[PDB]
């Protein structure tokens, strides 16, 4: 796994390669990394994948209802707060690694978190297999006062750098840009520079090709009338 | 200290009346009229903003409240019971529903689930029942626009239309001469708007009158973009001048 | 008639404990205002010490819950104290949890669905106080919410509470139907205070010394209470003019 | 303290009875009249809302028939949130006991469940009843086709013709003069369409004023179908039977 | 269960015709860094009693706690907490060991060997050992840690039995505790040379002498 | 009145009922008395019996070897109270090596006497009592009211015709506190206060119940044979 | 990690590396290791970065809630909180924290609280990886009643030498000043104090 | 009617009567008072010797808290008790957590929220005591009463029991004859002559003084009771002034 955040002039934008694995083997060629915490605070998460995406639900909705309760607009840093009190009391045993990002009405916020429960705060940050391969490529071409154009560009070039480097990470570049007053734009395969080539052939069979002992009706429809 | 009234505080009398609720249905009769009509492409839920003083900010005492995206509420008799109504509300359709099923709940099993509540303190040890009675709209999928009333003893019906609160009997007689089944939305506002009128003494304009409604999804209020089935919310709060525009076709 | 005695409905679908509860409001026989200006949020009560052997310092019925936010209360000071404390529990752990400064309304709403429980629950009983909470709130700027025994609570202009509320509202509400805004236009929180102690003076109909009255402000990022030269200074320039 | 307010809710009277259970009878003679018949090849369902709107949504509404699982239901009458309540807690007991021992659960052992749940408030916990009698419609493959009343006492009763609610007295004379048992699901739906249509207070029965249902094994071959009737196949039936 | 951090090395005392005396160094130690040297392991309990403590120093100060918070109890309601229901030596010591116990008992020892030395109402000498174990001894000497291998011989040459306490004058007591001391110093790694020394006498009660110094050395043997 | 069905109740005088009903008990109980002198503390007792056939119902319990105590009223509130003295004094000799100051258990009765007139539920307890001692500030003598008062006092009695007993040890205060050393005329004085409170009975051999504790003395109780020797 | 805290006649001055490690990985080179538990109390952290941050969390939410209620707490008040954390939850913690503060009425002060959760009041306190190579340095070089100038020196020259040495500490160097004046950020970057 | 039956029932004019008939109990007990200085207080409380054989000086009234703060009351003596050890209680989980001693109006305000407490339910019943208390802190010196209701005030002289309205008088000339302020010494001679004239309203009985003080000069702060040679220069003090 990849993902990085990366801030710029008016927002944050975050990104993520697409590959999940099960050891050597890859599980889902097109996996989805970039969850949804509220309509405008968004996280990328590796580690444990079911740890990633239950902490962010859970959080997620608690956001919601807090901010039903207090009429106001979530903010990135009780997400934070929420995310990393939780993961510290059950001690490191919930294997959530996150990057959260996202823009409230005190601005746009850029932080990561990590299992045990210590939290960052940066311009630039990388997490995953491939966030050594992502920060030489943040820490080559970062510089203050980044343009949105000029940040969705070095995001996905670090996630790149993930999916060609990293075994751990592969296939496609999703993104999501969250800019302060607008709706955050989800992109969802922004990029896809990994298609499979077309086989040297066809493997459909000749019908009748499978022995068959027995074919039965199955029931799916409920107990019927007269 | 310690709870020491572990026992039921609404009792069978004689007759077979169950007291503290029936005094509950009379708080209710006492509070401002609420009113909701269903169309065929939507529904309506509408009140009075009664100000207790012209130096309070009415806009900030929230009589119609969103529970779900697809489902709002309106009440009348006692504020307060309301208030932490929809905060349980708001918090079993996410704790009972929404974190086992990765989906909001339909509008009927809502309904069920605040009926619950509402009639476990009309049984549960040293408690009165809640003194309002709600009405919810709302959309879903499989069982398309509805709209529900929940009373004091946790009973519910779905309704066409209908009306609760001070001036109930008159509405509910004006609304019977109205409504039929081929209206849209904008006819069920129309109706709503002159329903409403007849029990309102003061000042009636959009900022003395609460109003939304349960309609088509709006995609500008989801707040992003990018993911084709999330397509916002159905609930809808009318504004100031959204009201006073149909005022003037009134 | 057990239903006068504890928080079950009467026939008429009343609550009457909670009734009761309004009239115990007013057994300090202490009126205070609160009143809006474009960067602050002032809040002023009536200062009495009827025993010589009181220490003055300690009568007060004016909180600092928060940095941000300042509560004053009507109402007996024992009810009073127990709501300051848990007003104050309340903040604290807010800021723990979520992150950032609790704000004015939702302490407010808070303290309201407290009250509402004390009204449905019987072992509890109704506190005999209402609390007006004040604050410049990074969102929604100058705020006035007040709270009462029926868990009832809404923003206000301005505000006011006690024996002789009324006239304090209506004089607020002329002011307020000739200059056609919301808050008190001026620029400095000593002029607000200023406006304020006026119209206290216009509407009870009487004069205030510096012990007389007790006053609270609220600006960006912090609530301070004044001291009684600090009160002496305003009621200097109100004379002035 | 507390003792002062207590209306001590688990007492017996001078007589032997229980104030709060003979109460809560008095309140359910106020509601909706609900009958149920048992024929040999099936079991009636059929329940008076009570008095209407035009402007109620019949069609999504529900207030006197509901189901338990596939093979049992119940009509209600009393206070409809009360029976909910209880409502949920059988259809919880009926899945248990399908998950312990793989197969339904038969209409005996769930209707002492819920009988036994009701017996529990009026012996110890100090709370008010449920003020709800049932009638339980269900089929198991041990004694087929059965009809059981529990009232707030928590005692329940077997019955081949019973009535719950308002004018039970009227309602069981009149379905004890007509019934007999060699009767088929086709007859005791007239049966029961009758003794409504002259027990109930209103002027008279229509469909919009009726919730009706039938267990069958009218269901292709071995297995039994439960109807709750639409709005216009109660209207049908009205027709059909000669009411309308 | 914890392994102790930051520790306090020996504690020595003994008694003498008309009290006792104790001593500790001003060490506490981080494994092999002497890293705080201004500790004092010393603590006072009324003008009859000197509790010396090794081991832990967070512990340490929880036990330096308990006995304030003994001081501040023992004077509620109490009329005679300046006299005759005033803490004894015995008191303090009983109340400790029977924490020590009951902390070893529940698996959550207080990681420490604990030395109360003092004069009792009738004037009797008091000098009792308890540990994290809760065990618990008494004898005309006491030390603990490298104390009790290097101490106690030399201290056990002055008191070997009873019947030399009344014998041994305070002046011959506090040498022999001064100079064991200095033996210490020269021997165990993680000492100082900077100690406190109290005494507690029935005639002149006690006497708390911080500051004090290892000295008169020998080394100038080591040129050769 | 309409303010005694429970202890939580002040009355419109402020006053609380239940616990002067409480304190009616011990009137009705047989009269004990209690005195003291610098050297030693004596307990004199009229025990009361049911009928002929039945025995002569205990009034004295020790709670230590240095403390004990009288009782007047509910005697099964007195072995409940007494109880909680021998565990005390018990806990205090195994925790800090000391034993029970006789002003200490009197604090602790108080208290534990207290939270039964402050809740909803409980009651007070029914009984009075005498507590003699001695610890290191000599012999010690309290009397124990179930309102929670705890006095400490040179002499005293309770129960029904104590008046008598407690106006001659206030007459003879100035002779009896001197009796020091002699155990035996500290004693006689007590059986010469207990007889001022007697009407148509007097002390016999299984009447009467003396207990004494002092300098060298544990708390020992007398009865039968032994206290033949002082009727 | 590199952390110090100085007392010199003003108040007191904090200092720290911005170095944070997974192993040989520099996982944040410009953290923020200088913490604010009150206006005028902060706090060094070294040990777990999960411990400490839960803890400081912990500390700032009680000196907000004493505040409210008992007005401005002492420095000694700030450091008991952060011990009685430290020293009940030892088994599960690990964390070495140096409390400092300034006061009007005691001025600056220095509490230092080790693994085992003890406090020790001090002129001057140094921890972290990094303070092993300048405990000869420090002592040779403190003075007490320094100045605003020679306290930033000394505290500059000792992490730099701490910086050089320990390779679990670097990046830039931070400090935060508390005196009667207020409070005052400072941070030195390497081309700086790698020259001295 | 049935509102003075019940702990915390809100009678129709917002009263709670029961806390009210507690303040009856507090009315009918002994005289107790207590003096601000100018660097801490005084407290004194008349006992009464109800029998010759009362043991004289062993039944204390006056309790400390801590070793900075005392404490008397008038009422319900087991009330009163109760009240201290939840105080003591009180300041020792302060000094634990925080290790400062707690200040007075911190100390106040435990009391103060424990005694409002017990009238939130019917399940308890209101202390029947009015506690006067105070001590020294790192702010000065500080004097509080606190009433059955919870409600409490700083104060620079308090007195209760049944010769309160005598008190009070005589505190209030102190006031007015020393705006400068009173002394440590001065308030232990004043505190003797105030019990003893407030004991017209007790005459039946004769009594016994006990004085309590803290003082920064006079006891380095700490609580301690006024005894021999200066207890029975105030007795003197006192006698003479009566006469
Ligand atoms: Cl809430
Ligand atoms: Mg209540
Ligand atoms: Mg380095």
């Amino acid at each position: 796994t990849t993902i990085v955040g990366v801030k710029f002039n008016n927002g944050v934008v975050i990104a993520a390669d697409t590959r999940s694995t099960q050891g050597p083997i890859v599980a889902d060629k097109n996996c989805a990394k970039l969850h949804r915490i509220s309509p405008k605070i968004w996280c990328a998460g590796a580690g444990t994948a079911a740890d990633t995406e239950a902490v962010t639900q859970l959080i997620g909705s608690n956001i919601e209802l807090h901010s039903l309760y207090t009429s106001r607009e979530p903010r990135v840093v009780s997400a934070l707060q929420m995310l990393k009190q939780h993961l510290f009391k059950y001690q490191g045993h919930i294997g959530a690694y996150l990057i959260v990002a996202g823009v409230d009405p005190t601005g746009s916020h850029l932080f990561s978190i990590h299992a045990h429960g210590s939290t960052d705060v940066g311009y630039y940050l990388s997490l995953g297999s491939g966030s050594l391969a992502a920060m030489a490529v943040l820490e080559s071409h970062w510089k203050q006062d980044l343009t949105k154009e000029e940040a969705i560009k070095l995001a996905s070039d670090a996630i790149q750098a993930g999916i060609w480097n990293d075994l751990g990470s592969g296939s496609n570049v999703d993104v999501c840009v969250m800019e302060i007053g607008k709706d955050a734009e989800y992109l969802r395969n922004y990029l896809t520079p990994n298609v499979r080539e077309e086989k040297q052939k066809s493997y459909k069979f000749p019908r009748g090709t499978t022995a068959v002992l027995k074919e039965s009706i199955v029931n799916i429809c409920d107990i019927q009338e007269e | 200290m310690t709870d020491r009234y572990s026992f039921s505080l609404t009792t069978f009398s004689p007759s077979g009346k169950l007291g503290q609720i029936d005094y509950a249905l009379t708080a209710v009769k006492q509070g401002v009229t609420s009113l909701g009509i269903k169309a065929t492409n939507g529904v309506v839920i509408a009140t009075e903003k009664k100000s207790s003083s012209p130096l309070a900010m009415s806009e900030t005492l929230s009589k119609v409240s969103l529970l779900t995206p697809d489902i709002g509420a309106v009440y009348s008799g006692m504020g307060p019971d309301y208030r932490v109504l929809v905060d349980k509300s708001r918090k079993v359709a996410h704790t009972s529903y929404k974190r086992i099923y990765g989906e909001y709940p339909p509008t009927k099993l809502l309904v069920s689930e605040v009926a619950k509540i509402m009639q476990e303190a009309t049984q549960s040890g040293g408690v009165r029942p809640f003194g309002v009675s709600l009405l919810i709209a709302g959309h879903d999928e499989f069982n398309g626009f509805s709209l529900y009333q929940v009373d004091p003893s946790g009973s519910y019906f779905p309704w066409k239309a209908t009306a609760i609160g001070k001036g109930s009997v008159a509405a509910k007689t004006f609304l019977e001469k109205r409504w039929n089944d081929e209206l849209e939305l904008e006819d069920a506002i129309h109706i709503a708007l002159l329903t409403l009128k007849e029990s309102v003494e003061g000042e009636f304009n959009g900022d003395t009158i609460e109003l939304a409604i349960i309609g088509d999804e709006n995609p500008d209020l989801l707040g992003y973009t990018g993911i084709p089935t999330d397509k916002g919310p159905r609930f809808r709060k009318l504004t100031s001048q959204e009201i006073n525009d149909r005022l003037e076709a009134l | 008639g057990y239903d006068r005695h504890i928080t079950i409905f009467s026939p008429e679908g009343r609550l009457y404990q909670v009734e009761y509860a309004f009239k115990a409001t007013n057994q300090t026989n202490i009126n205070s205002l609160a009143v809006r200006g474009k960067d602050c949020t002032v809040v002023i009560s009536q200062k009495k010490v009827p025993d010589k052997l009181l220490d003055p310092t300690t009568v007060s019925y004016i909180f600092c819950i928060s940095r941000t936010i300042g509560m004053v209360v009507n109402g007996p000071i024992p009810d009073a104290r127990n709501a300051a404390l848990r007003a104050k529990a309340e903040a604290a752990e807010f800021r723990y949890k979520y992150g950032y400064d609790m704000p004015c309304d939702v302490l407010a709403k808070r303290m309201a669905n407290l009250s509402q429980i004390y009204t449905q629950r019987a072992y509890m009983r109704p506190l005999g106080v209402i609390l007006t909470f004040v604050s410049v709130d990074e969102e929604l700027g100058p705020s006035i919410y007040k709270t009462d025994p029926a868990g009832y609570y809404v923003g206000y202009k301005a505000t006011a509470t006690g024996p002789k509320q009324q006239e304090i509202t209506t004089n607020l509400e002329n002011h307020f139907k000739k200059s056609k805004i919301d808050h008190i236009n001026e620029e400095s929180w000593e002029k607000v205070v200023e406006f304020a102690i006026t119209h206290m003076i216009d509407a009870l109909g009487t004069e205030f010394s510096k012990n007389d009255l007790e006053v609270g402000v609220a600006t960006k990022d912090k609530f301070f209470t004044l001291s009684a030269e600090n009160i002496e200074e305003r009621l200097v320039a109100i004379a002035e003019q | 303290g507390s003792r002062r307010y207590d209306s001590r809710t688990t007492i017996f009277s001078p007589e032997g009875r229980l104030y709060q259970v003979e109460y809560a009878l008095e309140s359910i003679s106020h509601a909706g009249t609900a009958i149920g018949i048992m024929a040999s090849d099936g079991i009636v369902l059929a329940a008076e809302r009570k008095v209407t709107s035009t402007l109620l949504e019949q069609d999504t509404s529900t207030e006197k028939l509901y189901k338990l699982n596939d093979k049992i239901a119940v009509a209600v009458a009393g206070l409809t949130a009360d029976a909910e309540i209880l409502i949920n807690t059988a259809r919880i007991h009926a899945q248990n006991y399908l998950k312990t021992y793989n197969e339904d659960i038969p209409v005996e052992i769930l209707v002492r469940r819920l009988s036994d749940i009701k017996q529990g408030y009026t012996q110890h916990g100090g709370l008010r009843p449920f003020g709800v009698s049932f009638i339980y419609a269900g089929y198991d493959d041990r004694y087929g086709y059965q009809l059981y009343t529990s009232n707030p006492s928590g005692n329940y009763t077997g019955w081949k013709a019973i009535s719950v609610g308002a004018n039970t007295s009227a309602a069981q004379t009149l379905l004890q003069m007509d019934y007999k048992d060699d009767m088929k699901v086709d007859d005791a739906i007239e049966l029961a369409l009758k003794t409504l249509s002259k027990t109930t207070d209103s002027s008279a029965l229509t469909y919009d004023r009726l919730e009706f249902a039938t267990i069958r094994k009218g269901a292709n071959d071995g297995e039994v179908y439960q109807k709750i009737f639409k709005p216009q196949e109660i209207k049908d039936i009205l027709v059909k039977t000669g009411i309308t | 269960t914890q392994q102790p951090i930051v520790t306090g090395t020996s504690v020595i005392s003994m008694k003498y015709d008309n009290g006792v005396i104790i001593a500790a160094d001003n060490l506490g130690s981080y494994g092999s860094l002497l890293r705080f040297n201004g500790v004092e392991r010393l603590i006072p309990v009324g003008d009859n009693t000197v509790v010396g403590i090794s081991g832990d120093i967070s512990d340490m100060q929880h036990i330096e706690r308990l006995l304030k918070d003994l001081v501040t109890e023992n004077a509620y309601d109490n009329p005679l907490a300046d006299a005759e229901e005033a803490l004894e030596p015995s008191y303090i010591f009983e109340y400790l060991a029977t924490v020590m116990y009951q902390r070893r008992s529940k698996m959550n020892p207080l990681w420490n060997a604990i030395i109360v030395a003092g004069v009792q109402s009738n004037g009797d000498q008091f000098l009792r050992y308890v540990n994290l174990l809760g065990v618990t001894y008494s004898s005309p000497t006491l030390a603990t840690g490298f104390g009790a291998h290097m101490a106690n011989p030399l201290l056990r040459k002055v008191v070997d039995r009873e019947s030399d306490i009344p014998k041994t004058t305070v002046q011959v007591a506090e040498e022999a505790i001064v100079n064991a001391m200095r033996v210490l110093y020269y021997r165990d790694a993680r000492s100082s040379r900077n100690f406190s020394l109290a005494i507690i006498d029935k005639n002149t009660g006690l006497t708390f002498k911080k500051n004090l110094q290892v000295e008169n050395m020998k080394w100038d043997f080591a040129k050769d | 009145n309409n303010y005694d069905g429970d202890t939580v109740t002040f009355s419109p005088t402020g006053r609380l009922f239940q616990v002067e009903y409480a304190l009616e008990a011990i009137k009705q109980g047989s009269v004990t008395v209690g005195l003291r002198s610098n050297t030693h503390a004596v307990l004199v007792a009229l025990k009361r019996n049911a009928d002929e056939l039945s025995s002569y119902q205990k009034k004295i319990i020790k709670c230590d070897e240095h403390m004990g105590l009288s009782l007047a009223g509910l005697a099964p509130d007195a072995r409940v109270l007494s109880n909680y003295l021998r565990q005390q004094c018990n806990y205090s000799s195994l925790v800090f090596n000391r034993k029970l100051a006789v002003e200490r258990a009197g604090h602790l009765l108080c208290d534990k006497a207290q939270k039964n007139t402050q809740s909803y539920g409980g009651r007070p307890y029914g009984v009075g009592l005498l507590i003699i001692g001695y610890d290191k500030s000599g012999a010690h003598l309290l009397e124990f009211q179930p309102s929670g008062n705890v006095t400490e006092l040179y002499g005293t009695a309770i129960g029904a015709r104590s008046q008598g007993a407690k106006t001659y040890l206030e007459r003879t205060l100035d002779t009896f506190i001197k009796i020091d050393g002699n155990p035996d005329e500290l004693i006689k004085a007590g059986v010469e206060a207990i007889s001022q409170s007697l009407r148509d009975e007097s002390l016999t051999v299984d009447n009467l119940s003396i207990a004494i504790v002092g300098k060298d003395t544990p708390f020992t109780i007398y009865d039968g044979e032994a206290v033949a020797k002082y009727i | 990690t590199s952390i110090m805290a100085v007392t010199f006649k003003d108040g007191v001055i904090l200092g720290a590396d911005s170095r944070t490690t997974t192993g040989a990985y520099i996982a944040n080179r410009v953290t923020d290791k200088l913490t604010r538990v009150h206006d005028k109390i902060w706090c060094c952290r070294s040990g777990s970065a999960a411990d400490t941050q839960a803890i400081a969390d912990i500390v700032q939410y009680h000196l907000e809630l004493y505040t409210s209620q008992y007005g401005t707490p002492s420095t000694e008040t700030a450091a008991s909180v952060f011990k009685e954390l430290c020293y009940e939850n030892k088994d599960n913690l690990t964390a070495g924290i140096i409390v400092a503060g300034y006061d009007d009425k005691n001025k600056g002060e220095v509490y230092t609280i080790p693994l085992g959760g003890s406090v020790h009041k001090l002129p001057y306190a140094i921890a972290g990886s990094g303070s092993t190579f300048i405990y000869g340095y420090c002592d040779k070089n403190f003075r007490e009643n320094m100045s605003k100038e020679e306290t930033v020196d000394f505290i500059k020259h000792s992490l730099s030498q701490a910086i050089k040495w320990d390779g679990s500490s670097g990046g830039v160097i931070r400090m935060v000043v508390l005196t009667a004046a207020g409070v005052e950020r400072l941070i030195f970057y390497p081309d700086e104090y790698e020259q001295l | 009617t049935g509102y003075d039956l019940s702990n915390s029932v809100f009678s129709p004019d917002g009263r709670n009567f029961q806390v009210e008939y507690a303040v009856k109990a507090v009315e009918n007990g002994t005289t107790s008072i207590g003096i601000k200085c100018n660097d801490g207080v005084v407290f004194a409380v008349e006992k009464l010797i109800t029998s010759k054989l009362l043991v004289p000086q062993k039944n204390v009234k006056i309790q400390v808290v801590d070793r900075h703060i005392g404490c008397v009351y008038s009422g319900l003596i087991p009330d009163g008790r109760h009240l201290v050890n939840r105080g003591r209680e009180e300041a020792a989980s302060f000094k634990k957590l925080y290790k400062t001693p707690i200040p007075i109006p911190a100390f106040a305000d435990r009391l103060g929220q424990y005694v409002q407490a017990h009238t939130l339910y019917n399940s308890v019943r209101p202390f029947g005591v009015s506690t006067i208390f105070g001590g020294v802190d790192k702010n000065g010196a500080h004097l509080y009463m606190l009433e059955p209701s919870g409600s409490y005030w700083g104060y620079k002289g308090a007195a209760t029991g049944k010769g309160r309205q005598s008190a009070k008088a005589e505190l209030e000339k102190l006031v007015d004859h020393h705006p400068e302020g009173l002394s440590a010494r001065e308030a232990v001679k004043q505190a003797a002559k105030i019990i003893y004239l407030a004991h017209e309203d007790n005459k039946e009985k004769d009594f016994e003084l006990e004085i309590s003080w803290c003082s920064l000069s006079e006891t380095n702060g700490l609580h301690k009771f006024v005894k021999g040679d200066l207890l029975q220069e105030a007795i003197d003090f006192a006698q003479k002034e009566i006469n």
